């Protein structure tokens, strides 16, 4: 009594295909005659479109692989617990959080890597951990070492539960197309039995579990001495001790008298000032009402009893007059292509990384977290990192869908047709909104180096000078600073002190104080919009002219990926839309480049630093971004040259591995320039000689081989230049951080 | 305009006239292949130079070549 | 004289399989210019970026190979 | 002083190979066996033949360049 | 300094401008029937062997200086 | 299984394994035998 | 002259330019058997009309594209259509195909052009034309 | 009397001031003291540090030469291993199948012969079969 529909044994588990590479693809199958066949075969494995032509054998690849990249996330979920349990010194920084580094990761002596364990306090040797962990664990409950390794053993556990359950629904019993297509079922499971229950579960532990142990911890127990968990639920009176309310037990929920539990469900906003973090029972309540929140919003999609609306007909009642046929059309688009799925959910999900790492900063949940610079600027810049790929990927996909997957005969007059129909307006008026704003911003920029290099400090786009202010900025944050007053009157403080308010200082180090904004902050945030708008234009761009252009009139005929199409009408090189692609992940990287220098000098400058008791606040360095960051020698003095010396003088000692690791990333970037600046044809003359002459001694290898391809050229290059980049920017911010206390 | 030229080398394949996309080519009987037939260039004034032809050319090197000249407006491939 | 299971050298000197070693598949009548068909277990760089293989076939007339066997 | 000395020869020497290499094939080679009847600056032979980006000799100089101003540097 | 730095950029250019047109010479006023058998036409005869040799020794150099100097750092 | 053994021997799983050889070799040598500037 | 009703279309930003009214532009007209849609060259797609249809487009490229889409993209295979070039002063100039048969396949009556009698490795050095206005292919 | 510039490390001021404090790079904490007492023997300039001289003579034969043999029976072995198994490949009807799926029996078989490769590479030099003839080797057009 289910729309469950499956295959039983579909496909048979067998060796041989481990011993035939190459065996999904055609071109591949009947063997390598160049070196270029390896680079095919590690090239289009996981493209399951272009390998079979029935869209429900593409969907059960796609739900296998997916078992099994959980399985990958979950054997690494778990390494990381074992790492933490076994190699951390976890219960050391436990008793003394404000005295001892966290640390787990500890480096065999063979070769002198052993200058790489540095101490990290109280006794330990190892290296210093970025990634938050520590904070993550207290903040979860954690006292014991025993807890993280069953933990670990659970994770792995899990993980072969996934490749377990990957094998299954494949190899033996494969859901039908028609069982992926129930898109409405799948939307209420999904809105209520994965977020809302998940989020309903974490507030039961959180409730539980976590508000007794880190009430106990903050108020000065000692780690050894608080009960164990489950001490709390089999003995209620140590629940009822700590939080009076639990005395009066489950009977105010039924009764809808919700107030009683006010003593542990509050909205006190701000941050404990014992730790530096948001309260618990604030997320409690939080996650208790997301879980409301989302259960509701479950049930909206009728699945199998006729109640709720259907996708289909709202998407096709929501038509107006500028638009023809609407949003018609939309839902087969959608049901039928898991290439604008997968566009779809990237460009959100990788909003959605940007909005997470934007919003930790502000306002740190774990525990110690803002106390920790390091931890602070490392999960802010990989948050940005991944959010900025998976929009790049988003931008990809949609054209890989526009390429293959669009139809004309069922989009007619819809809005895609619409969107193929004034593109070029599109393209034009976008065109010139980014080279205004590159003007009117950059221009800002050099006008005042070019006044501060002449001698003309008065004549600057500076606060002592011409100024421009964020006047919009600061309104908000003034409306914002005022919310607990009267805009929302039962919140005890405002939900950031970024907005405004008290310095709230944990140890001696500054937690989180006001954010003022100036002229520098009003050029560096239009600077980040001209980047990210042209990022936008460039991806948009080819999204848009993917299918054909007036220069080339069958572009789709030749593909999502081809390198050009020939000398002829002037050039066409890099006209497809993975070559946009291409040319985006650039404009992604200069742009996220901009944004966590901007983030982490501001934070430097005018956030972190220390307390003194006599409650001034000397900040990491001195204030200077107010008036160096208006100028790009501010940027290549004050910034770069200023905050280097922390990792160029790191040799001889612990944090010597990023130092090597940062001239590392000096070298790749520099090592991809030779695969973008260059061509194939040269290489493929410079083979032929190297050729020639391994076979005047009769040892030339039976597969030819074969300069790279165009396309793979391109890709090389930027793959290897975004890595040295990215590397380089890493091991400087580490290096920086780990250093200012 | 560019000049497509045709060699001896040809054995009336057809492939450079099918990849043509602005119809350059065609096809002329001929007696020195199986074929019987050979490639020709008449139309050379509308071609853009896009190597195509040359691509699709099966014979050892190239029986085809397409040397680019002179850029008008029909070459440069220009829609205003 | 060229004629099935042979094993000549190839002298075209712009071919790419100067100097190579090929295989005579079949050879046709007269009136065809190059009737010699020769294959080789190399292929050339015939094909579009990207592609797996070229092609390891080609004809050449009676004066531009040398017997070998 | 003795390893930046071979440091400049190895500069030395990849600069001569690009030159060389470049003046060498200008004539032809496998890829372009009509390389002269092109001329000596010409953009590529389009995407067929497995692609044949900088391919003239005009393009090695170009490429010749970049390591003739890094031993420079 | 300013006066080595000028003349080595100044040296360098010319040096590179001496092999492109060379190589500009081969591709228009070289004549194989003329030179047939001198020195001009047998360099073209063993240009696989210098392009092959040029590259071993480049590569010879790069690779065990790169090495050295990661080494020490 | 055949399969499995094919697999096995397929280029990346033996340039991997002889690379993991190798460097177990040098480590283990270094490991008892470190700082070899030259033969004595 | 030209005779045919355009297809349904809403129009786009994509179309002719001034190009068409000042050098000059290109037509293609064919019979479809039945009402349908088809992809525009120019973006979008486009109802074209039930029996004779005709289209302005700017480039030959772009007509011989939709051309072939026609040819390749329907079930009843649309094989009549004609590419014509019109000049502003009028004249219509018809271009395809150029004597009714299509130039994949060989027909009497056409005349060899560009074909030279010579393997590619016969042309002669540049050194030997030097100082001519010609090229070692163009002799 | 040569390398005026140079000087024994044993009597070498900076040496001998900056060897009590070597790093121990292993677990064995002797390893620091081992390497103050082996690096005593070489010649030092005056930063410290050992040098190196390739000059030629014998007396130093342990900073190039015995590496440098030690080097080359490797290198010849893996290329002479890698080459004969190339060249038995190379008539097995599928060459390019056999290079990507590595035939272990056989591999294993041409690893265990490398120890003779001068022997083998001067049997192959004097043979005629080591080097092909320029006439036999495909080469680009001049
Ligand atoms: C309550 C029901 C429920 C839940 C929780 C999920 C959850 C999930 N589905 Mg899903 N699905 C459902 C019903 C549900 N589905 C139905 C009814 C259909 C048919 C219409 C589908 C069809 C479907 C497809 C086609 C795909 C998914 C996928 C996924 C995963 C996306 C990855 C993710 O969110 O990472 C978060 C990951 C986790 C939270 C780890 C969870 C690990 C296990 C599986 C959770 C089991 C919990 C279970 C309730 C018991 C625990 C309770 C208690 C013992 C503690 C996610 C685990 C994707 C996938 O391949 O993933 C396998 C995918 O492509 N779903
Ligand atoms: C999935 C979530 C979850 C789970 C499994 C539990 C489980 C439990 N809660 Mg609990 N609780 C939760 C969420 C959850 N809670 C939330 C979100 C709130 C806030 C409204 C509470 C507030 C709460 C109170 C006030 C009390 C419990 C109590 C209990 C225990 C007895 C109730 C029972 O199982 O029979 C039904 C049990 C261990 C009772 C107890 O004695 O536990 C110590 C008790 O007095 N809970
Ligand atoms: C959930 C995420 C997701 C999923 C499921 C897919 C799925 C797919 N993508 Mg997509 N993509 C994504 C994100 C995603 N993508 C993102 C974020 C981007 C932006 C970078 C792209 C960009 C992109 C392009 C440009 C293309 C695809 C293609 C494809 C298809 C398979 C071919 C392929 O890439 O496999 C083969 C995979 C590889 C060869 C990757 C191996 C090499 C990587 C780059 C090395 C990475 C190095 C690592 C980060 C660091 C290592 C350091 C080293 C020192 C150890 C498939 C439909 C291709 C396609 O058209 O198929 C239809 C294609 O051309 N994708
Ligand atoms: C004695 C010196 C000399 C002479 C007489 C020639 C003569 C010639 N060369 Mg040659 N060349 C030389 C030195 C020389 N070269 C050097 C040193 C190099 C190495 C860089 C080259 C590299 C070279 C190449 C690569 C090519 C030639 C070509 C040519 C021929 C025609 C094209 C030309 O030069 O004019 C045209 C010249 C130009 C358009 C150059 C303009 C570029 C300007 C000068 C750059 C200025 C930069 C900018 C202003 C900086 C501003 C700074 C500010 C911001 C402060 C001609 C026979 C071409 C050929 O084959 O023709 C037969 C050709 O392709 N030469
Ligand atoms: C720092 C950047 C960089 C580097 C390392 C190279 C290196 C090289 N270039 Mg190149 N090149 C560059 C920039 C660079 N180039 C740029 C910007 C240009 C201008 C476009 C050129 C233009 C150019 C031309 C025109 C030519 C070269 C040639 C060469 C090779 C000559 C050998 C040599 O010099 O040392 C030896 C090589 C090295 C020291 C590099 C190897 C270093 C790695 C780290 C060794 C270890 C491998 C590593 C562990 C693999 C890990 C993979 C795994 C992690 C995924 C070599 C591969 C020439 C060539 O092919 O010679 C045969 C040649 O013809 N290059
Ligand atoms: C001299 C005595 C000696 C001692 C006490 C050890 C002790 C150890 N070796 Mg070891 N080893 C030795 C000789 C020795 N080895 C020699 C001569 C070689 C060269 C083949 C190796 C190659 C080697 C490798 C490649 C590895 C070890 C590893 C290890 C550690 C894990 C336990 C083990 O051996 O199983 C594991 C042993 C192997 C996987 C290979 C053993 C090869 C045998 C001894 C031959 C352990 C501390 C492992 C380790 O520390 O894990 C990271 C590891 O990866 N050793
Ligand atoms: C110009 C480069 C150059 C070259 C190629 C050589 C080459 C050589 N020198 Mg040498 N040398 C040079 C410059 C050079 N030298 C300079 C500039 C000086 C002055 C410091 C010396 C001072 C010098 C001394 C003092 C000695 C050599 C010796 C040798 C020979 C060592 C034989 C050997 O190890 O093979 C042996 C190979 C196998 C066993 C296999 C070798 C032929 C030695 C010699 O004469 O040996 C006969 C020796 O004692 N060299
Ligand atoms: C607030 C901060 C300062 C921002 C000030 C900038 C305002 C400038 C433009 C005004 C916004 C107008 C939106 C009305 C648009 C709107 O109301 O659409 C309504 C109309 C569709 O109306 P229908 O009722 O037909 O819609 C049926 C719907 O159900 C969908 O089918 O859409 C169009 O006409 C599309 C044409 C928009 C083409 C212009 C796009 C402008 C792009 C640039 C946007 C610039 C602002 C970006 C910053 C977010
Ligand atoms: C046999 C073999 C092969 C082939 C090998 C071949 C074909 C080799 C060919 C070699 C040729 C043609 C030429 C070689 C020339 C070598 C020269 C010129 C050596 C010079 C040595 C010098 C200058 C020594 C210098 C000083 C010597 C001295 C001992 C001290 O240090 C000081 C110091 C460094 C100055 C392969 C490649 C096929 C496979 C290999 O595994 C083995
Ligand atoms: C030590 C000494 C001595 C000796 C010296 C010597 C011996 C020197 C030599 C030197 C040399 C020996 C040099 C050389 C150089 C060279 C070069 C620099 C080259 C270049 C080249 C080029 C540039 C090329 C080009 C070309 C081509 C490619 C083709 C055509 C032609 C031409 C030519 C144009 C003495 C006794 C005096 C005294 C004592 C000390
Ligand atoms: C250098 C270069 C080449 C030549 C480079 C080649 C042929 C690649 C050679 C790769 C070697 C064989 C392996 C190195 C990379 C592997 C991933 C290393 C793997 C290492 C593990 C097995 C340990 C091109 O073909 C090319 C094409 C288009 C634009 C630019 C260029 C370009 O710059
Ligand atoms: S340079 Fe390369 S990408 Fe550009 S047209 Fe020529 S072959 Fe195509
Ligand atoms: S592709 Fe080449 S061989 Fe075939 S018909 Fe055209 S010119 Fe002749």
């Amino acid at each position: 009594k289910a729309k469950v529909s499956v295959d039983n044994n579909p496909v048979p588990t067998s060796f041989e295909k481990w011993g035939k590479p190459g065996h999904f693809d055609r071109t591949l199958a009947r063997g390598p005659k160049t070196t270029t066949w390896i680079w095919n075969l590690h090239a289009n494995a996981h493209d399951f479109d272009s390998q079979t032509s029935d869209l429900e054998d593409v969907s059960r690849k796609i739900f296998s692989a997916h078992f099994g990249h959980l399985a990958v996330v979950f054997v690494w979920l778990s390494g990381m617990y074992f790492h933490g349990a076994k190699f951390s010194n976890y219960e050391g920084w436990l008793a003394d959080p404000t005295h001892i580094k966290p640390s787990a990761q500890v480096v065999w002596p063979i070769v002198g890597q052993g200058i790489l364990n540095g101490d990290v306090g109280g006794g330990f040797h190892g290296i210093q951990i970025t990634s938050g962990l520590f904070y993550l664990w207290r903040a979860s409950g954690f006292t014991d070492s025993y807890q993280l390794y069953c933990t670990a053993i659970g994770g792995l556990v899990m993980a072969a539960l996934m490749l377990f359950a990957g094998w299954f629904h494949y190899h033996v019993k494969a859901p039908k197309l028609e069982w992926f297509q129930n898109v409405e079922s799948m939307m209420n499971h999904h809105l209520a039995g994965l977020l809302g229950l998940g989020s309903l579960g974490w507030a039961g532990h959180q409730i539980h579990v976590s508000m007794p142990i880190n009430k106990l911890l903050d108020a000065g127990v000692a780690p050894k001495d608080i009960p164990l968990p489950h001490e709390f639920i089999l003995e209620p009176s140590k629940m009822a001790e700590l939080y009076p309310s639990f005395a009066q037990g489950l009977t105010p929920f039924f009764t809808l008298n919700w107030g009683v539990y006010s003593d542990f469900l509050t909205f006190k906003g701000g941050l404990n000032p014992v730790t530096g973090g948001l309260w618990l029972s604030d997320t409690a309540h939080h996650h208790l009402a997301i879980a409301v929140l989302f259960i509701i919003a479950g049930h909206m999609y009728r699945t199998n009893w006729g109640i709720g609306h259907s996708m289909k007909e709202i998407l096709e009642a929501h038509k107006g007059p500028f638009t023809g046929e609407g949003h018609k059309g939309l839902y087969e688009i959608l049901t039928t292509s898991w290439h604008a799925q997968l566009a779809i959910n990237l460009a959100l999900l990788g909003s959605l990384t940007i909005i997470v790492a934007q919003h930790m900063y502000a306002m740190p949940p774990y525990p110690y977290q803002a106390i920790d610079y390091a931890t602070q600027l490392s999960l802010f810049t990989h948050h940005m990192w991944i959010g900025g790929f998976l929009i790049v990927g988003a931008g990809a996909h949609g054209a890989i869908f526009m390429v293959r997957d669009y139809d004309p005969a069922k989009n007619v007059n819809n809005l895609l047709d619409r969107m193929l129909r004034h593109r070029d307006a599109i393209i034009s008026h976008l065109n010139w909104v980014c080279i205004f704003l590159g003007f009117h911003s950059f221009g800002l920029y050099i006008h005042n180096d070019t006044m501060r290099a002449l001698g003309r400090p008065q004549d600057m786009f500076s606060d002592t000078a011409i100024q421009l202010q964020p006047i919009f900025a600061q309104w908000v944050q003034h409306l914002h600073t005022l919310a607990p007053g009267a805009t929302a009157p039962n919140a005890l403080a405002t939900a950031s002190y970024a907005f405004g308010g008290e310095t709230i200082a944990v140890a001696g180090k500054v937690a989180m104080m006001p954010i003022t904004l100036g002229t520098a902050d009003f050029m560096v945030h239009h600077i980040h919009a001209f980047t990210i708008h042209v990022t936008a234009l460039i991806l948009l761009k080819g999204v848009l002219y993917a299918r054909s252009s007036r220069l080339v009139p069958d572009k789709a005929n030749l593909g999502f990926r081809f390198p050009c199409d020939g000398p002829g009408r002037g050039g066409t090189c890099q006209v497809s839309g993975w070559d946009h692609v291409f040319l985006g992940l650039f404009w992604m990287y200069n742009s996220l480049s901009i944004v966590i220098f901007h983030f982490s000098w501001k934070m430097q400058s005018d956030v972190w630093g220390t307390v003194s008791p006599d409650g001034s606040v000397t900040h990491v360095t001195l204030g200077n971004f107010a008036q160096s960051a208006i100028t790009i020698n501010g940027w290549l003095r004050d910034f770069l040259w200023a905050q280097a010396a922390n990792v160029i003088n790191s040799y001889g000692s612990a944090l010597s591995a990023y130092g090597i690791m940062f001239l590392a990333g000096h070298f790749v970037f520099a090592f991809s320039l030779m695969f973008l600046f260059s061509g194939r044809g040269y290489w493929q003359e410079l083979i032929e000689s190297i050729v020639w002459a391994h076979n005047k001694l009769n040892v030339a290898p039976a597969i030819q081989p074969r300069a790279l391809s165009i396309i793979q050229g391109r890709a090389v290059g930027v793959a290897h230049y975004l890595l040295g980049g990215i590397v380089t920017t890493w091991a400087f911010f580490l290096a920086r951080s780990l250093s200012i206390g | 305009s560019h000049s497509v030229k045709i060699y001896d080398t040809c054995i009336g394949c057809t492939q450079c006239v099918r990849a043509c996309p602005l119809d350059v080519l065609e096809m002329v009987p001929w007696d020195g292949c199986k074929a019987a037939q050979i490639a020709s260039s008449p139309r050379t004034e509308d071609c853009v130079g896009c190597k195509r032809c040359e691509t699709a050319c099966p014979t050892d090197f190239l029986s085809i070549r397409v040397y680019l000249g002179a850029e008008t407006t029909r070459s440069m491939g220009l829609a205003y | 004289a060229l004629n099935r299971g042979d094993k000549v050298r190839i002298k075209r000197t712009e071919s790419y399989w100067y100097g190579d070693v090929g295989t005579v598949a079949s050879v046709e009548k007269s009136g065809i210019l190059y009737p010699v068909i020769v294959r080789f277990d190399r292929v050339n760089y015939n094909g579009f970026s990207g592609s797996a293989s070229g092609v390891n076939t080609n004809n050449f007339a009676e004066n531009e190979l040398e017997l070998v066997q | 002083d003795f390893l930046v000395h071979h440091a400049i020869a190895l500069g030395l020497h990849t600069t001569a190979l690009i030159l060389i290499k470049g003046a060498l094939d200008a004539r032809g080679s496998k890829l372009m066996p009509d390389k002269k009847d092109f001329g000596y600056s010409f953009p590529c032979d389009g995407p067929g033949r497995g692609g044949t980006c900088d391919i003239s000799a005009w393009d090695a100089f170009y490429l010749a360049m970049f390591w003739m101003l890094n031993t420079l540097g | 300094a300013a006066l080595y730095t000028h003349h080595q950029y100044i040296a360098g250019f010319l040096m590179v401008g001496a092999f492109a047109h060379g190589a500009i010479f081969f591709v228009r006023d070289y004549d194989p029937v003329a030179n047939k058998d001198n020195v001009l036409a047998r360099m073209l005869e063993h240009k696989e062997a210098l392009i092959s040799h040029l590259s071993w020794v480049s590569l010879f150099l790069g690779f065990h200086t790169l090495g050295l100097y990661v080494h020490n750092d | 299984m055949d399969g499995l053994k094919s697999f096995l021997s397929t280029a990346p799983v033996m340039i991997m394994a002889l690379l993991t050889f190798t460097a177990g070799i040098l480590i283990e040598f270094n490991r008892f035998y470190p700082d070899l500037l030259f033969h004595p | 002259e030209l005779s045919g009703q355009p297809p349904k279309f809403g129009g786009s930003t994509g179309g002719l330019l001034s190009k068409a009214n000042r050098e000059e532009k290109y037509a293609i007209t064919w019979t479809s058997a039945s009402e349908q849609v088809f992809e525009m060259p120019t973006g979008g797609a486009a109802i074209m009309n039930e029996g004779e249809n005709l289209l302005y487009l700017a480039r030959k490229e772009q007509c011989l594209a939709l051309g072939t889409q026609l040819r390749t993209k329907f079930k009843p295979k649309i094989q009549d259509y004609k590419i014509y070039r019109v000049y502003p002063s009028g004249e219509v100039q018809y271009l395809h195909p150029a004597d009714g048969v299509f130039p994949e396949k060989v027909n009497e009556g056409r005349e060899a052009q560009g074909t030279k009698t010579r393997r590619i490795g016969q042309n002669p050095e540049p050194v030997t034309i030097k100082f001519s206005g010609k090229a070692p292919y163009e002799v | 009397d040569d390398f005026a510039n140079l000087t024994p490390c044993s009597e070498n001021p900076a040496y001998l001031a900056k060897s009590k404090n070597f790093l121990n790079t292993t677990n064995d904490p002797n390893s620091g003291k081992i390497r103050a007492e082996r690096y005593a023997s070489a010649l030092c300039g005056p930063e410290g540090y050992p040098h190196l001289i390739v000059d030629g003579r014998f007396t130093h034969a342990g900073d190039f030469l015995i590496p440098s043999i030690l080097f080359l029976y490797i290198a010849g072995w893996i290329g002479w291993v890698g080459r004969s198994y190339l060249i038995e490949i190379r008539e097995s009807k599928n060459p390019e199948m056999q290079e990507v799926v590595i035939n272990v029996p056989l591999a294993i078989k041409k690893m265990l012969g490398g120890f003779l490769w001068p022997l083998a590479a001067v049997g192959e030099y004097t043979s005629g079969k080591l080097v092909m003839k320029d006439s036999e080797i495909p080469t680009s057009p001049r």
